[PDB]
DNA sequence: CGTCGGTGAGTCACCGAC
DNA sequence: GTCGGTGACTCACCGACG
Protein backbone atom coordinates (compact mmCIF):
# COMPACT_ATOMS: atom_id res chain seq x y z
CA UNK A 1 0.00 0.00 0.00
CA UNK A 2 0.94 3.66 -0.36
CA UNK A 3 0.59 4.09 3.41
CA UNK A 4 3.23 1.38 3.89
CA UNK A 5 5.61 2.77 1.25
CA UNK A 6 5.27 6.22 2.81
CA UNK A 7 5.92 4.92 6.33
CA UNK A 8 8.92 2.91 5.13
CA UNK A 9 10.39 5.84 3.22
CA UNK A 10 10.10 7.98 6.35
CA UNK A 11 11.96 5.34 8.36
CA UNK A 12 14.68 5.24 5.68
CA UNK A 13 15.05 9.03 5.71
CA UNK A 14 15.16 9.11 9.51
CA UNK A 15 17.68 6.24 9.66
CA UNK A 16 19.90 8.27 7.34
CA UNK A 17 19.51 11.38 9.51
CA UNK A 18 20.21 9.42 12.70
CA UNK A 19 23.41 7.89 11.30
CA UNK A 20 24.60 11.33 10.23
CA UNK A 21 23.70 12.79 13.64
CA UNK A 22 25.54 10.04 15.54
CA UNK A 23 28.55 10.31 13.24
CA UNK A 24 28.93 14.04 13.86
CA UNK A 25 28.88 13.44 17.63
CA UNK A 26 31.68 10.87 17.47
CA UNK A 27 33.68 12.92 14.98
CA UNK A 28 33.56 15.95 17.27
CA UNK A 29 34.91 13.80 20.11
CA UNK A 30 37.60 12.30 17.87
CA UNK A 31 38.61 15.76 16.65
CA UNK A 32 38.78 17.07 20.23
CA UNK A 33 40.82 14.13 21.53
CA UNK A 34 43.40 14.71 18.80
CA UNK A 35 43.61 18.45 19.48
CA UNK A 36 44.11 17.82 23.20
CA UNK A 37 46.93 15.35 22.48
CA UNK A 38 48.58 17.80 20.07
CA UNK A 39 48.28 20.85 22.33
CA UNK A 40 49.75 18.96 25.29
CA UNK A 41 52.74 17.98 23.16
CA UNK A 42 53.20 21.50 21.79
CA UNK A 43 52.92 23.17 25.20
CA UNK A 44 55.56 20.82 26.62
CA UNK A 45 57.91 21.85 23.81
CA UNK A 46 57.08 25.53 24.29
CA UNK A 47 57.64 25.30 28.05
CA UNK A 48 61.14 23.90 27.53
CA UNK A 49 62.02 26.63 25.01
CA UNK A 50 60.80 29.26 27.49
CA UNK A 51 62.82 27.66 30.29
CA UNK A 52 66.02 27.76 28.24
CA UNK A 53 65.47 31.35 27.08
CA UNK A 54 64.92 32.41 30.70
CA UNK A 55 68.31 30.99 31.71
CA UNK A 56 70.05 32.48 28.66
CA UNK A 57 68.48 35.85 29.52
CA UNK A 58 69.57 35.50 33.16
CA UNK A 59 73.18 34.89 32.14
CA UNK A 60 73.19 37.80 29.68
CA UNK A 61 71.91 40.15 32.39
CA UNK A 62 74.89 38.95 34.45
CA UNK A 63 77.37 39.56 31.63
CA UNK A 64 75.90 43.04 31.12
CA UNK A 65 75.86 43.78 34.86
CA UNK A 66 79.54 42.79 35.09
CA UNK A 67 80.40 45.96 33.12
CA UNK B 1 4.53 -13.67 33.79
CA UNK B 2 7.54 -15.72 32.68
CA UNK B 3 8.21 -12.86 30.26
CA UNK B 4 8.80 -10.39 33.10
CA UNK B 5 12.56 -10.79 33.00
CA UNK B 6 12.01 -9.11 29.63
CA UNK B 7 10.49 -6.08 31.36
CA UNK B 8 13.26 -5.64 33.94
CA UNK B 9 15.77 -5.93 31.10
CA UNK B 10 14.11 -3.09 29.20
CA UNK B 11 14.22 -0.94 32.35
CA UNK B 12 17.88 -1.74 33.03
CA UNK B 13 18.91 -1.16 29.41
CA UNK B 14 16.96 2.12 29.37
CA UNK B 15 19.08 3.38 32.27
CA UNK B 16 22.23 2.05 30.61
CA UNK B 17 21.39 3.96 27.42
CA UNK B 18 20.79 7.17 29.40
CA UNK B 19 24.12 6.67 31.18
CA UNK B 20 25.92 6.07 27.88
CA UNK B 21 24.46 9.24 26.35
CA UNK B 22 25.25 11.28 29.46
CA UNK B 23 28.86 10.07 29.51
CA UNK B 24 29.22 11.10 25.87
CA UNK B 25 27.86 14.59 26.60
CA UNK B 26 30.18 14.89 29.62
CA UNK B 27 33.22 13.75 27.62
CA UNK B 28 32.46 16.29 24.89
CA UNK B 29 32.16 19.09 27.48
CA UNK B 30 35.30 17.95 29.31
CA UNK B 31 37.36 17.83 26.10
CA UNK B 32 36.10 21.22 24.95
CA UNK B 33 36.95 22.88 28.28
CA UNK B 34 40.33 21.13 28.24
CA UNK B 35 40.98 22.37 24.69
CA UNK B 36 40.02 25.92 25.67
CA UNK B 37 42.47 25.89 28.59
CA UNK B 38 45.30 24.32 26.58
CA UNK B 39 44.80 26.91 23.82
CA UNK B 40 45.10 29.66 26.43
CA UNK B 41 48.27 28.15 27.89
CA UNK B 42 49.78 27.87 24.41
CA UNK B 43 49.11 31.54 23.67
CA UNK B 44 50.71 32.64 26.95
CA UNK B 45 53.79 30.49 26.33
CA UNK B 46 54.18 31.81 22.77
CA UNK B 47 53.89 35.31 24.24
CA UNK B 48 56.52 34.70 26.93
CA UNK B 49 58.85 33.17 24.35
CA UNK B 50 58.46 36.14 22.00
CA UNK B 51 59.28 38.60 24.78
CA UNK B 52 62.23 36.53 26.01
CA UNK B 53 63.72 36.26 22.50
CA UNK B 54 63.41 40.03 22.10
CA UNK B 55 65.15 40.68 25.42
CA UNK B 56 67.84 38.12 24.61
CA UNK B 57 68.75 39.93 21.39
CA UNK B 58 68.57 43.35 23.08
CA UNK B 59 71.13 42.22 25.66
CA UNK B 60 73.28 40.64 22.94
CA UNK B 61 73.48 43.95 21.09
CA UNK B 62 74.18 45.87 24.32
CA UNK B 63 77.07 43.49 25.01
CA UNK B 64 78.49 43.75 21.49
CA UNK B 65 78.60 47.55 21.88
CA UNK B 66 80.88 47.52 24.95
C1' DC C 1 0.05 25.04 5.83
C1' DG C 2 2.22 20.52 5.65
C1' DT C 3 6.40 17.97 5.37
C1' DC C 4 11.04 17.71 6.26
C1' DG C 5 15.51 17.02 8.94
C1' DG C 6 17.89 17.13 13.51
C1' DT C 7 17.92 15.29 17.88
C1' DG C 8 16.54 12.98 22.54
C1' DA C 9 15.05 8.89 24.21
C1' DG C 10 13.29 3.82 24.21
C1' DT C 11 14.27 -0.43 22.16
C1' DC C 12 16.65 -4.50 20.06
C1' DA C 13 20.63 -7.19 18.79
C1' DC C 14 25.09 -7.98 19.82
C1' DC C 15 29.37 -8.28 22.19
C1' DG C 16 33.05 -8.38 25.82
C1' DA C 17 34.10 -8.66 30.57
C1' DC C 18 34.23 -10.85 34.92
C1' DG D 1 26.74 -17.54 31.97
C1' DT D 2 24.67 -13.14 33.40
C1' DC D 3 25.40 -8.38 33.15
C1' DG D 4 26.30 -3.62 31.33
C1' DG D 5 27.99 -0.89 27.34
C1' DT D 6 27.11 0.58 22.79
C1' DG D 7 25.79 0.70 17.64
C1' DA D 8 21.75 1.09 15.19
C1' DC D 9 16.62 1.39 14.28
C1' DT D 10 12.75 3.63 15.63
C1' DC D 11 9.21 7.16 17.43
C1' DA D 12 8.19 11.72 19.43
C1' DC D 13 8.93 16.23 19.26
C1' DC D 14 10.20 20.67 17.47
C1' DG D 15 11.84 24.26 14.52
C1' DA D 16 12.93 25.24 9.64
C1' DC D 17 11.02 26.54 5.52
C1' DG D 18 9.14 26.50 0.48
CL1 LIG E 1 16.55 -1.38 8.68
NA1 LIG F 1 24.72 3.04 9.50
NA1 LIG G 1 26.40 9.21 33.74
Amino acid sequence: SQERIKAERKRLRNRIAASKCRKRKLERISRLEEKVKTLKSQNTELASTASLLREQVAQLKQKVLSH
Amino acid sequence: EEEEKRRVRRERNKLAAAKCRNRRRELTDRLQAETDQLEEEKAELESEIAELQKEKERLEFVLVAH
